[PDB]
Protein backbone atom coordinates (compact mmCIF):
# COMPACT_ATOMS: atom_id res chain seq x y z
CA UNK A 1 0.00 0.00 0.00
CA UNK A 2 2.66 2.47 0.37
CA UNK A 3 3.46 1.30 -3.48
CA UNK A 4 6.18 -1.36 -4.95
CA UNK A 5 6.55 -4.60 -6.23
CA UNK A 6 4.68 -7.29 -3.36
CA UNK A 7 7.15 -10.44 -3.32
CA UNK A 8 6.24 -14.05 -1.56
CA UNK A 9 10.63 -14.11 -1.24
CA UNK A 10 11.50 -10.83 -1.45
CA UNK A 11 15.52 -10.09 -1.70
CA UNK A 12 17.28 -11.05 1.18
CA UNK A 13 18.19 -9.15 4.16
CA UNK A 14 21.80 -8.78 5.03
CA UNK A 15 23.25 -8.63 7.94
CA UNK A 16 26.41 -7.21 9.31
CA UNK A 17 28.57 -7.18 12.46
CA UNK A 18 31.90 -6.34 13.87
CA UNK A 19 33.55 -9.49 15.57
CA UNK A 20 34.14 -8.17 19.94
CA UNK A 21 38.17 -8.48 20.62
CA UNK A 22 38.73 -8.93 24.22
CA UNK A 23 40.76 -6.14 26.33
CA UNK A 24 42.96 -8.14 28.09
CA UNK A 25 41.67 -10.64 31.11
CA UNK A 26 42.91 -11.21 34.79
CA UNK A 27 45.49 -13.48 35.19
CA UNK A 28 43.51 -15.70 37.25
CA UNK A 29 40.21 -17.98 36.19
CA UNK A 30 36.79 -16.12 36.40
CA UNK A 31 33.98 -17.71 35.22
CA UNK A 32 31.70 -15.03 34.52
CA UNK A 33 31.31 -13.73 30.69
CA UNK A 34 33.84 -10.84 29.74
CA UNK A 35 31.95 -7.71 29.90
CA UNK A 36 35.51 -5.73 28.49
CA UNK A 37 36.29 -4.96 25.02
CA UNK A 38 38.53 -2.65 22.77
CA UNK A 39 36.71 -0.14 21.02
CA UNK A 40 36.53 -0.64 17.42
CA UNK A 41 34.45 0.57 14.30
CA UNK A 42 34.50 -0.96 10.34
CA UNK A 43 34.42 0.48 6.51
CA UNK A 44 34.17 -0.72 3.69
CA UNK A 45 32.89 -0.61 -0.09
CA UNK A 46 29.61 -2.02 -1.04
CA UNK A 47 27.64 -2.60 -4.70
CA UNK A 48 24.41 -3.44 -5.76
CA UNK A 49 23.38 -3.97 -9.16
CA UNK A 50 19.99 -4.94 -10.26
CA UNK A 51 18.22 -5.53 -14.08
CA UNK A 52 15.41 -4.26 -15.22
CA UNK A 53 12.77 -5.13 -17.95
CA UNK A 54 10.79 -2.77 -19.82
CA UNK A 55 7.78 -2.68 -22.06
CA UNK A 56 7.55 -0.11 -24.34
CA UNK A 57 4.71 2.16 -25.26
CA UNK A 58 3.28 1.80 -28.49
CA UNK A 59 0.56 4.70 -29.30
CA UNK A 60 -0.90 5.73 -31.94
CA UNK A 61 -1.97 9.23 -30.19
CA UNK A 62 -1.66 11.73 -32.71
CA UNK A 63 -0.95 14.87 -30.55
CA UNK A 64 2.35 15.05 -28.27
CA UNK A 65 2.52 14.22 -25.11
CA UNK A 66 2.91 14.97 -21.55
CA UNK A 67 6.74 14.95 -20.11
CA UNK A 68 8.57 15.39 -17.35
CA UNK A 69 11.00 18.25 -17.75
CA UNK A 70 13.54 20.69 -16.40
CA UNK A 71 12.53 24.25 -15.52
CA UNK A 72 13.83 26.61 -18.15
CA UNK A 73 14.11 29.59 -16.66
CA UNK A 74 17.28 30.74 -14.83
CA UNK A 75 17.69 29.95 -10.86
CA UNK A 76 20.23 30.22 -8.43
CA UNK A 77 20.96 26.66 -8.20
CA UNK A 78 20.70 23.99 -10.54
CA UNK A 79 17.58 21.35 -9.37
CA UNK A 80 18.95 17.92 -7.94
CA UNK A 81 22.67 19.14 -7.29
CA UNK A 82 24.69 20.77 -4.61
CA UNK A 83 24.75 23.62 -3.17
CA UNK A 84 27.77 26.30 -2.23
CA UNK A 85 28.29 24.62 0.82
CA UNK A 86 28.20 20.59 -0.55
CA UNK A 87 24.69 19.66 0.43
CA UNK A 88 22.78 17.68 -2.12
CA UNK A 89 18.98 18.13 -2.30
CA UNK A 90 16.37 16.73 -4.10
CA UNK A 91 13.93 19.52 -5.25
CA UNK A 92 10.29 17.41 -5.65
CA UNK A 93 9.09 14.09 -5.44
CA UNK A 94 9.09 12.82 -9.31
CA UNK A 95 6.50 10.13 -10.12
CA UNK A 96 6.18 7.46 -12.75
CA UNK A 97 2.99 8.28 -14.12
CA UNK A 98 3.55 10.36 -18.02
CA UNK A 99 2.51 8.76 -21.12
CA UNK A 100 -1.01 7.86 -21.59
CA UNK A 101 -3.04 4.74 -22.86
CA UNK A 102 -6.35 3.57 -23.75
CA UNK A 103 -9.04 2.42 -20.70
CA UNK B 1 -22.14 4.92 -56.31
CA UNK B 2 -22.48 8.58 -56.73
CA UNK B 3 -25.77 10.61 -56.85
CA UNK B 4 -26.00 14.28 -58.49
CA UNK B 5 -28.70 16.84 -57.96
CA UNK B 6 -29.93 18.88 -60.79
CA UNK B 7 -32.84 20.57 -59.95
CA UNK B 8 -34.99 18.93 -58.51
CA UNK B 9 -34.38 15.38 -59.93
CA UNK B 10 -31.88 12.57 -58.37
CA UNK B 11 -30.03 10.23 -60.19
CA UNK B 12 -27.98 7.31 -59.10
CA UNK B 13 -24.94 5.96 -61.43
CA UNK B 14 -21.88 3.76 -60.69
CA UNK B 15 -18.70 4.62 -59.72
CA UNK B 16 -16.73 1.54 -61.20
CA UNK B 17 -13.29 3.26 -60.03
CA UNK B 18 -13.68 4.59 -56.97
CA UNK B 19 -12.74 2.60 -53.74
CA UNK B 20 -13.83 1.80 -49.84
CA UNK B 21 -10.98 1.53 -47.47
CA UNK B 22 -11.34 -1.30 -44.45
CA UNK B 23 -8.87 -2.07 -41.50
CA UNK B 24 -8.82 -4.07 -38.14
CA UNK B 25 -7.79 -2.64 -35.37
CA UNK B 26 -6.29 -6.15 -33.51
CA UNK B 27 -3.31 -3.96 -31.78
CA UNK B 28 -5.92 -2.31 -29.80
CA UNK B 29 -4.69 1.20 -30.39
CA UNK B 30 -8.20 2.79 -30.99
CA UNK B 31 -10.82 3.70 -28.13
CA UNK B 32 -12.90 0.38 -27.98
CA UNK B 33 -16.74 1.53 -28.56
CA UNK B 34 -17.98 -2.12 -28.87
CA UNK B 35 -19.67 -3.42 -25.77
CA UNK B 36 -21.57 0.00 -24.73
CA UNK B 37 -25.06 -1.86 -26.00
CA UNK B 38 -25.33 0.76 -29.26
CA UNK B 39 -27.94 0.27 -31.91
CA UNK B 40 -26.73 -0.45 -35.64
CA UNK B 41 -26.05 -4.07 -35.03
CA UNK B 42 -26.57 -6.91 -37.80
CA UNK B 43 -30.18 -7.40 -37.81
CA UNK B 44 -31.58 -10.27 -36.65
CA UNK B 45 -33.62 -10.90 -39.15
CA UNK B 46 -32.35 -12.37 -42.54
CA UNK B 47 -33.81 -10.31 -45.46
CA UNK B 48 -33.57 -6.88 -43.80
CA UNK B 49 -30.30 -4.37 -45.07
CA UNK B 50 -28.90 -2.03 -43.01
CA UNK B 51 -27.45 1.63 -42.28
CA UNK B 52 -23.72 1.28 -40.93
CA UNK B 53 -23.09 3.72 -37.74
CA UNK B 54 -20.50 6.61 -37.33
CA UNK B 55 -17.80 5.77 -35.14
CA UNK B 56 -16.39 8.01 -32.44
CA UNK B 57 -15.09 8.42 -29.30
CA UNK B 58 -14.50 10.35 -26.15
CA UNK B 59 -11.74 11.48 -24.21
CA UNK B 60 -11.10 13.10 -20.48
CA UNK B 61 -12.48 16.28 -19.92
CA UNK B 62 -13.17 19.25 -17.60
CA UNK B 63 -16.35 19.99 -18.02
CA UNK B 64 -16.98 21.20 -21.76
CA UNK B 65 -13.33 21.60 -22.15
CA UNK B 66 -10.06 19.42 -22.56
CA UNK B 67 -7.01 18.63 -20.17
CA UNK B 68 -3.47 17.72 -20.96
CA UNK B 69 -3.76 14.35 -21.34
CA UNK B 70 -6.42 14.54 -24.07
CA UNK B 71 -5.92 12.12 -26.95
CA UNK B 72 -6.72 12.30 -30.57
CA UNK B 73 -6.84 10.05 -33.36
CA UNK B 74 -6.51 10.10 -37.07
CA UNK B 75 -7.90 6.56 -38.50
CA UNK B 76 -5.87 7.79 -41.82
CA UNK B 77 -2.93 7.31 -39.40
CA UNK B 78 -3.51 3.06 -40.28
CA UNK B 79 -2.70 1.26 -42.77
CA UNK B 80 -5.88 -0.04 -44.44
CA UNK B 81 -6.43 -2.28 -47.33
CA UNK B 82 -8.19 -0.13 -50.33
CA UNK B 83 -11.33 -2.15 -52.55
CA UNK B 84 -13.02 -1.28 -56.07
CA UNK B 85 -15.82 -3.43 -56.64
CA UNK B 86 -13.89 -6.31 -57.77
CA UNK B 87 -12.07 -6.68 -54.93
CA UNK B 88 -12.97 -8.38 -51.17
CA UNK B 89 -11.57 -8.52 -47.43
CA UNK B 90 -11.63 -10.83 -44.81
CA UNK B 91 -9.92 -12.11 -41.36
CA UNK B 92 -9.99 -14.56 -38.98
CA UNK B 93 -9.92 -14.65 -34.52
CA UNK B 94 -9.22 -16.65 -32.35
CA UNK B 95 -11.10 -16.07 -28.63
CA UNK B 96 -9.20 -16.76 -26.12
CA UNK B 97 -9.74 -19.39 -23.25
CA UNK B 98 -13.32 -17.89 -21.29
CA UNK B 99 -15.07 -19.92 -19.00
CA UNK B 100 -18.98 -21.44 -19.85
CA UNK B 101 -21.75 -19.35 -19.76
CA UNK B 102 -24.01 -20.75 -17.42
CA UNK B 103 -26.86 -21.98 -18.65
CA UNK B 104 -29.28 -23.83 -15.80
N1 LIG C 1 2.78 -5.66 -6.90
C1 LIG C 1 2.22 -6.87 -6.87
N2 LIG C 1 2.92 -7.89 -6.35
C2 LIG C 1 2.36 -9.11 -6.31
N3 LIG C 1 1.16 -9.48 -6.73
C3 LIG C 1 0.49 -8.45 -7.24
C4 LIG C 1 0.93 -7.15 -7.35
N4 LIG C 1 -0.04 -6.35 -7.93
C5 LIG C 1 -1.02 -7.18 -8.16
N5 LIG C 1 -0.77 -8.46 -7.77
C6 LIG C 1 -1.65 -9.61 -7.89
C7 LIG C 1 -3.11 -9.29 -7.69
C8 LIG C 1 -3.76 -10.44 -8.44
O1 LIG C 1 -3.81 -11.61 -7.64
C9 LIG C 1 -2.82 -10.65 -9.62
C10 LIG C 1 -3.25 -10.01 -10.92
O2 LIG C 1 -3.97 -10.93 -11.71
P1 LIG C 1 -3.82 -10.88 -13.30
O3 LIG C 1 -5.16 -10.64 -13.90
O4 LIG C 1 -2.69 -9.98 -13.61
O5 LIG C 1 -1.54 -10.09 -9.21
Amino acid sequence: LMGGFGLKHPPPQILIKNTPVPADPRSTFNGDKLNSFITQYSTGQVSVEIEWELQKENSKRWNPEIQYTSNYYKSTSVDFAVNTEGVYSEPRPIGTRYLTRNL
Amino acid sequence: KEVTQNEGTKTIANNLTSTIQVFTDSEYQLPYVLGSAHQGCLPPFPADVFMIPQYGYLTLNNGSQAVGRSSFYCLEYFPSQMLRTGNNFQFTYTFEDVPFHSSY
